[PDB]
């Protein structure tokens, strides 16, 4: 789908980024690759690995959450609280409410209450302090289309290209988008910064960030591999 | 299992 091709695009858009070697300039001149216009609209604030039996639960930073099932079956809550979007795992998708939802989603809307409860009870919001860019009024939520854990981090895959890394050790994390073709770095001090990845090839970045940018690259093309 | 508390 396009999802796959924006997968492509974010690899090759790493790829020329790292291949340029941007810790390694005379003058590494980071803060020319600012573009605080390329903030994203979502990313993940909060998530609970219960994979165990279910799935993965995840709240997204307009404060709507998710599901994404072990059966590769995702349900969405809007922040409105009623509004509800089911996803098959071959990409279907059905508009709901809670107010009129089918009996057959009753077992899935209960986990999906589980996992709105505990979430807005124990985790602390992740980009608490950004605010997010924009997109159109009645717009439709993103999903989480797949994610995996390493030693290193989570990474989080959502429907519309955007590809999170949070980092275990330091809670730094990486939001990378590739219709923006951007990155957003969350520093160790939960400082951030939106970099352009042309104009970190351009102008080059500081030694951490290159780094995290390595293991992107690593982790992106497991996405597509899979 | 989750993210930060």
């Amino acid at each position: 789908e396009a999802i796959e091709c924006h997968l492509s695009d974010l690899l090759q858009q790493l790829t020329s980024v790292n291949a340029s070697k941007p810790s390694e300039r005379g003058l590494v001149r980071q803060e020319e690759a600012e573009d605080p216009a390329c903030i994203p609209i979502f990313w993940v604030s909060k998530w609970v690995d219960y994979s165990d039996k279910y799935g993965l639960g995840y709240q997204l930073c307009d404060n709507s959450v998710g599901v994404l099932f072990n059966d590769s079956t995702r349900l969405i809550l809007y922040n409105d609280g009623d509004s509800l979007q089911y996803i098959e795992r071959d990409g279907t998708e059905s508009y709901l409410t809670v107010s009129s939802h089918p009996n057959s989603l009753m077992k899935k809307i209960t986990l999906l209450n589980y996992f709105r409860n505990y979430m807005s009870e124990h985790l602390l919001k992740a980009g608490a302090n950004i605010t997010p860019r924009e997109g159109d009024e009645l717009a439709r939520l993103p999903y989480l289309r797949t994610w995996f854990r390493t030693r290193s981090a989570i990474i989080l895959h959502l429907s519309n290209g955007t590809v999170q890394i949070n980092f275990f050790q330091d809670h730094t994390k990486l939001i990378l988008c590739p219709l923006m073709a951007a990155v957003t770095y969350i520093n160790e001090k939960r400082d951030f910064q939106t970099y352009r990845l042309s104009l970190l090839e351009e102008y080059g970045c500081c030694k951490e960030l290159a780094s995290r940018l390595r293991y992107a690259r690593t982790m992106v093309d497991k996405l597509l591999s899979s | 299992k989750t993210s930060t508390i």
